[PDB]
C-alpha cells in the first residue's frame, strides 16, 4: 500500500491571489512575490490534508496495495472520492492487464470504499499486486470547496507567511476547530 | 365439534396454517448450538425410547413387530428417538404410514415437522397435512378412518394446531447461554493483554526510537527479558526510559454466573434435573437413585403415555379391534427404588395371606 | 409481576451479551498537538503490529514498545457477573411459589426447603394437586350425573399414586406393628377386603 | 416412502451430498487438541467395546453363532475391541457410523471394515434412499451401490433434526466450548512463554533529565547486580543507592487463574455433550455424583448403554439380510460391572421376599429353572 | 452518503451591506467597496463554519443526498436539519435511467429529527447496483431576513474575528458569545449503537 | 415537531428609542441608527427566547406535529401562552378540516399544556400530521414585559453593541442571573 499522486497540482489552480486578500487587504498595506505565497499555501494544504485525510484541488492518485483486506470492501483512504478510473491488475513482470467488471465504487464520504459485486472480489496474483488510480477530491478549482475547509487553509498558510520560524504568539473556531470535522473518525484498532 | 364450525371458518377453510416461523431457527441454535439444549432432548428422547410397552385391551398383554421393526432404517428405537426429538424441539410429532395391506400398516416414517403444516377445513379436525420440501406439496387426507397421519401435540393454550415445544419457552436463556459462551470465545480471540509496556518519551515530550536502538531493544527484550527462563530480570532502565507493567483485571469469570443460570433454566424448561446432565450447582436432589426417580416420574413417563396413547389409537383404525398401549413402569431401573419398598411394605405385612400379596405386586398367584 | 421481573432480567442478560461494548484496552494516539489522527500509511501499520502480534490468546503478555505519544490504556468490566441474578431468581421462585410446586420439584437452585423427594413430591400432592384434582372431578361428578339418572361421585384414589408411599407405608407400619387387634380387624383400617 | 419423491429432488437427485463443512477439522482441535474432549470419546468408545452381546432369535441358543464368530475376530488386525472403538469414534466425532463388508460366499460376509466418515458421502436417490455413497479419498470415489438386497454398508445415524442424512455428533454441539478450552489453555501456554516480568528496575536519571551510565558504569553495575544482588542466595540485599539511581519494585499484578474458571466451566461442557459426569474423566468441580457406584452406573445408562443398544441394533437388521434368518443383537446388562449396584438391589428385594417359592423367583431373576 | 449541494448560496443574498455597518467600517467615503470581494468571503466561511456545528443549511439551498442502501426499515433521516419540501426521490439501477417514483414516502417537518419515514412500512426497493438521490431544499428562508436572529447574529460574532485578525492568533468568552449562541442549534444525539 | 412562528415582530413594537436611552443617557454622549440598533434587540431577544424558551412580543406560532405525546397532554414549548387560535387536523393532501371541542387550553407558565377533555384527546389520521396555532407571548407591546427579563435584554443588546467580535471584557444580577429564573426546570429525561 503505496498511494503516490499521479500528477500535482499546477498551481494555477490555486488561488495565490485570493491569498494576499485574506492576507492584506481591508486592513493593512496594500509584500513578497507568487512564489513565496505559494509555497505556504500548498504547505498549508498538505498539513489539512494529512490531518483529515482529504484531496481539496482533486488530482489522480494510484494506490497499490498488494493484498485486499476484505472481500467485499477496501476502504480508500483518500476521502473524497469520485469515478476510479481504472483497476489495473499486474502480474509478476506485467503485461498489465485491466479487469472492467466486478466493482462498484460507492461514493461516500464516512468510507471510500470498492464493495465488490456480490461476495467476490478480484484475486491478486502471487507476486503481481493490484493498483487502482482513481480522482479522489471536491472539485477541480478552488470554488468547488467546503468554504470552512479553505478557511482553515488561509488561516494555516498566514501562519507558515506572517511567522517563519517555530515561535510564539487559541480562538472559537480556529485552524484545528475547523478541521476537527473533515478528520476521519475510527475507533477500530483491531483484527478486522 | 358444534364450535368446529366457528373456529375453521376464522382460521381459514381449506388452507394451510403455517404457524411457527423460528421452528428451525431455534432447531440449529438451540440443539446444535448449545451443549445443555443439546444434552437434555438427548437425554430424553434415549430414555423414552427404552421404555417398553405392553399391549393390554387384548384382556392380556400380548403390531409389537411393527414397532419393533417400523422400516428398513431406522430401528425400534430409532423410530421415537426421532419422534420425541420431534416433540420436544417443534411440539408435533408426525407419523406416516403406509398399507398397501388393508390393516396393520407396513411401515411408519417419522414426517418432520418443520416442512409439514395442517389444514383446517370447513369443520372439526384437520383435512389435510402439507408435507412442503422445497415448493413442493403433498396434501395428505384425513376425510376418512383410517387417516394415515397420527398428529402428537404437547400442550399449547392459545394455538388450536400445534405444540408449545419447551425450548420455545427458554428461548431466551438458550441466547444468554450461547452469547455468554461465544463471549468467551471471542475474548480469548480478540483481546490485546501487555505484560507490560517499555514507555520511551525522550528528550522532547514525544520521540521515536531509531532503527538501530528498535532492533537493539528488541534483542535485549526477546533474548534477556521474556519467557518462562528470565522472569524477574532486574531491566535497567535508562535516562528517559519507563516500564510501566499493565494488568488485565477481569480476568475469570466473564458471564460466569449468568451462563450457568442460563445453563438451568434451559435444564428448566425441557424437564430434567441438573444433576443428570452435569449443571454445577446445588444439591437440590441427593443420591441420584431419586433424580433418576424423578426423571422418569415428573417428565419421561409422562412424555410417553401422551404418545404411547396417541399411538394406542390412530394403530388401532388399522386393526379392527381397539388396543391400548402404555408404557409398563417396571423392568424400568430407574423406578427400583420405588419398587423395592413397595415389596418391603406388603411383603413385611404377614397379616395377610399369600396368595393376597401376589395380586398386590402384579404376580399370578399359584 | 413477578412474571415480569423474570422475563425482563432474563433479557435484561440477552441483551447486555448482545449490545454492549467491552474493549481490551484503547491506544491512544494523541501526537504532537492535543489531538492528532495518524497517517493512513500509519493505520494499517498501527494494525498490522495490533492483529498479528498482540491480539489473540496466543499472544497474551506481549511487551508492546510504545513510543512517544502512543500509550495504551487497558479497560476493564466492573460488573462482569451477576446481572440482577439474585433478584431473578428470587423472582423465579415466586412463580414457583403462586402455582405452588416446590422449587426442587422444578430445579429452581435455593435453599432445600424440603428435604428428600419423598417429601416435596408428597407435599406436591397434598397442597397444589390433589386439593385442585378433587374439585375438578367434583364438577365431572355433578354435570356428568345430569346426563344419567343415578348420582356420580368421582374422587382422585390416594392409593397407588407413587408420591403417597412415604404416607402409605407409615399407615401400614403402624397398624401391621400393632398385633393387639386381629387380622380381619386391620384390614378394613387398611382398606381391604376382610376375608 | 410416499413422501420419499419429493424430499430426494429436492437435494439433488443422483449427486453427492458432502454434509457438515467442519467435523473433519473439529477432529483436529477438538480430539488432538485437549484433553477433555480427547478423553469423553475414549472413555465412551472403550466403554461400548467392553459390554458383550447376545445373539438371540426365539431360543437364545447361538453362542456359536456366525456373526459371534464374525464379530470376535472382524478383520486381520482389528479384534473386536478395536473395531467398536473405531466406529464409536466415528459416531461421536462424525454422527455418521459405516461398515463396509466384503462377501465371496454369499452369505455372511467374512470382513467388516469401519469405513471413516470424513471420506464418505451420500448419495439421496430416487425414492428418498441412499443409492450410494462415495468414499473420497484424494480425488478419487468408489460408489458403493445399495439398490440391492444386502445393502454392503450399515449406516448407523445420531439423531439429527435438521438434516436428513447425518448426524450431529456432540462434538459438533460443544464446538464454542472445545474452542473456550482450548484457547483458555494457550492463554496460559503463550502467557508463560511471551511475557515479561521484571523483579524491579533500576532506574538512572542523572544530573539531566535523562542520561544513560558510561560503559565503565554499565560494568560496574551489572557486577554489583549479579554478583551480589540476584539469586536466591541474595534475597534482601539492603541495596545502597546513591544519587540519581533508585530501585523501583515491579509487580505481576494478575498472578495465578488467567481464564481458570471460564475453562473449568469450559472443560464442564465438553463432557456435557459426550455425556460423561466430571468425576469419571477427573474434572474437579462440586460432587454431583456420590461414590462412583452411582457415577459408573449413570455413565453406562445414559450415555453408554442407549448409544450401543443402536449400534447393536443396526448390526442386528443390516448382518440379518446376509443371513435368513432373522438376528437380535442387544447388550447383556448381565456381567457389565458397573451395574452391580443395580444387581444389588434386584437380588436382595427378591431374595428376602420369602413369601413366593424358589422356582418362581429364579424366573424373576432370570436364571434356568430347576 | 454523500450529501453535496446542488447550488450554492448566489452571493447576493448575503448582508454585506449590513455586515459592513457591523464592523464599523466608514460610512461616507468615495470607496466604500474596497472590501465587498473580502467582507462577502468571511461571511461565506462563518456561515459554512457554523452550518458544520450545528448541522443546519442557513440560507435554503437544494441539497441532494446521493446514498445507496438505507440505513433503517423506513425512516432515513437526513443530515441538514430544518427541510422543507423534498423535490424529488429518484431510484437509480446499475447505469443511468433514473426513474422518479412517489415511492409512499412523505417528510415529516420536525428540526429534531428530519426524516424521510415510508408509510407502506418499507422504503421503495434500491436495485442492486444503484443509488437514490433524494433532492431536497433544506434550510431557513431564501434571503437572510427569514433566519433565527441569535443565529445570525452569531454569523456576524465569527466573521468579525475573522476579519479583524487573519492568521491563528489566540485571542474570556462573553454571557452569550459565539459558541454560546449556536449550542441551542446543535444536534444532541446520544445513540452509539446498532438500532 | 416544528413550530415555526407565523409572522415577525414588527421592529415598531420594539424599543429601539427605549434602547439607545439605555444605552447612551445620562452618562456619556447624547451614534448609529436605528437599524443598527434594531438588528441587536432582536439578536439579543432571540438569544434570551431561547434559553428561556419564551416569547416576550406576542406573536403567533404554528406547531405542527406528527404524534401526541399523551392523551390528556402535549405540554407546549413556547411559556406564556394565552388564546389557541386553532386546531386544524389536516389529513393527506389536507382540505383543512378544523376541530372546535374536546380540549382545554390550560394558561400556565410552567407547563402551557392543551389538556384534552375527559380522557380521549383527538386523534391524527396517517400522514394528516396536527397543527397549532397559538399566539404565545407577555403582551403585544413591550411595556407589558416583566422588567427584569425586559432589563436582560437591554443588558445583551448593550453588549452585542458596545464590543463588536468575541472579545473580552460577572456582576450579582447580571444578563444570567436575571434570565435564570425565567427559564425551565425539568429533570425528566425518560420515557413519559
Amino acid at each position: 500500500m503505496m498511494l503516490n499522486e499521479v500528477t500535482a497540482v499546477p498551481g494555477t489552480a490555486l488561488p495565490v491571489a485570493e491569498f494576499r486578500d485574506h492576507l492584506r487587504l481591508g486592513t493593512g498595506f496594500a509584500g513578497a512575490e507568487d512564489a513565496a505565497l505559494l509555497s505556504y499555501l500548498r504547505a498549508a494544504i498538505a498539513a489539512i490534508e494529512g490531518r483529515t485525510a482529504k484531496a481539496l484541488i482533486s488530482r489522480g492518485f494510484r494506490l497499490a496495495l498488494t493484498a485486499w483486506r476484505w472481500g467485499d470492501m477496501q476502504t480508500l483512504p483518500i476521502a473524497p472520492v469520485a469515478t476510479v478510473t481504472a483497476l489495473r491488475l499486474v502480474d509478476a513482470a506485467g503485461v498489465e492487464t485491466p479487469v472492467a467488471a466486478g466493482w462498484r465504487l460507492v461514493p461516500d464520504m464516512a468510507r471510500p470504499r470498492i464493495e465488490a459485486l456480490g461476495a467476490m472480489l478480484p484475486m491478486i496474483p502471487t507476486g503481481g499486486r493490484v493498483e487502482i488510480d482513481f480522482t479522489a477530491g471536491f472539485g477541480a478549482s478552488w470554488s468547488a470547496l467546503p468554504v470552512d475547509l479553505a478557511q482553515a487553509v488561509f488561516l494555516l498558510a498566514a501562519q507558515y507567511y506572517e511567522l517563519r520560524h517555530d515561535g510564539a504568539a487559541a480562538m472559537p473556531f480556529g485552524v484545528m476547530a475547523l478541521i476537527e470535522r473533515w478528520r476521519t473518525v475510527r475507533v477500530l484498532g483491531g483484527r478486522p | 365439534s358444534v364450535t368446529g364450525r366457528i373456529v375453521a371458518m376464522a382460521s381459514g377453510a381449506g388452507r394451510p396454517v403455517w404457524g411457527p416461523r423460528d421452528t428451525v431457527s431455534l432447531m440449529r441454535t438451540g440443539f446444535a448450538g448449545n451443549p445443555v439444549g443439546f444434552r437434555s432432548v438427548k437425554l430424553i428422547a434415549e430414555a423414552t425410547a427404552a421404555v417398553p410397552l405392553i399391549c393390554q385391551d387384548a384382556e392380556r398383554r400380548y403390531v409389537l413387530d411393527l414397532l419393533r421393526r417400523p422400516n428398513a432404517g431406522q430401528g425400534r428405537a430409532e423410530l421415537f428417538e426421532a419422534l420425541i426429538g420431534q416433540i420436544l424441539l417443534s411440539g408435533n410429532g408426525y407419523l406416516e404410514a403406509v398399507c398397501p395391506e388393508p390393516g396393520v400398516p407396513r411401515e411408519l416414517h417419522v414426517l418432520r415437522s418443520d416442512r409439514m403444516a395442517v389444514v383446517p377445513g370447513a369443520d372439526g379436525w384437520p383435512v389435510g397435512y402439507d408435507y412442503t420440501v422445497g415448493g413442493r406439496k403433498h396434501r395428505f387426507d384425513m376425510t376418512g378412518h383410517p387417516d394415515p397421519i397420527c398428529h402428537i401435540k404437547s400442550f399449547h393454550p392459545t394455538d388450536d394446531h400445534y405444540g408449545l415445544s419447551p425450548m420455545q419457552a427458554a428461548a431466551v436463556a438458550l441466547d444468554v447461554h450461547n452469547a455468554a459462551s461465544a463471549w468467551s470465545k471471542a475474548l480469548l480471540d480478540n483481546a490485546a493483554r501487555p505484560s507490560g509496556a517499555i514507555i520511551y518519551k525522550g528528550a522532547d515530550g514525544q520521540g521515536v526510537l531509531a532503527p538501530e536502538q528498535y532492533e537493539r531493544l528488541i534483542f535485549e527484550m526477546e533474548t534477556h527479558h521474556q519467557g518462562a527462563r528470565n522472569a524477574g530480570r532486574p531491566m535497567l532502565l535508562e535516562g528517559g526510559l519507563d516500564w510501566k507493567p499493565m494488568g488485565f483485571s477481569p480476568s475469570d469469570m466473564e458471564f460466569h454466573e449468568t451462563k450457568a443460570a442460563a445453563a438451568r433454566e434451559i435444564a428448566l424448561a425441557f424437564g430434567v434435573p441438573p444433576m443428570l446432565i452435569g449443571i454445577p450447582g446445588d444439591a437440590t436432589y441427593a443420591n441420584y437413585a431419586e433424580a433418576n426417580r424423578a426423571f422418569y416420574r415428573l417428565t419421561v413417563l409422562p412424555l410417553l403415555t401422551r404418545v404411547s396413547a396417541a399411538l394406542a389409537w390412530w394403530l388401532s383404525g388399522y386393526l379392527g379391534a381397539q388396543i391400548e398401549l402404555k408404557p409398563d413402569l417396571d423392568q424400568v431401573p430407574a423406578l427400583a427404588v420405588e419398587r423395592d419398598q413397595l415389596w418391603a411394605r406388603i411383603g413385611a405385612a404377614g397379616f395377610l395371606s399369600n396368595s393376597e400379596k401376589r395380586v398386590l405386586l402384579g404376580l399370578p398367584p399359584t
